């Protein structure tokens, strides 16, 4: 991974994002969503992630 | 110190009909995994204060 004082920054771009494989992976100890509740991610489109 | 006696519901299956009222306290189920009345990931208590 990358340090905390120089974090990394990847600019995900045009593709097909499946936040369900993330949301249900049960391997994450913390999964908070703020602007938008998690289950409605696989039904919206943005400009950049 | 905080008045924690004023709660509100923050998860429901479907929006209310007008003038409809819902005082149940069942454990919400966000993900597909069944909850069986215990908390956990994607199994949330539905009332906040």
């Amino acid at each position: 991974f990358a340090s905390v004082y120089a974090w990394n920054r990847k600019r995900i771009s045009n593709c097909v994002a499946d936040y369900s494989v993330l949301y249900n992976s049960a391997s994450f100890s913390t999964f908070k969503c703020y602007g938008v509740s998690p289950t409605k991610l696989n039904d919206l489109c943005f400009t950049n992630v | 110190g905080g008045n924690y006696n004023y709660l509100y519901r923050l998860f429901r299956k479907s929006n209310l009909k007008p003038f409809e009222r819902d005082i149940s306290t069942e454990i919400y189920q966000a993900g597909s995994t069944p909850c069986n009345g215990v908390e956990g990931f994607n199994c949330y208590f539905p009332l906040q204060s």
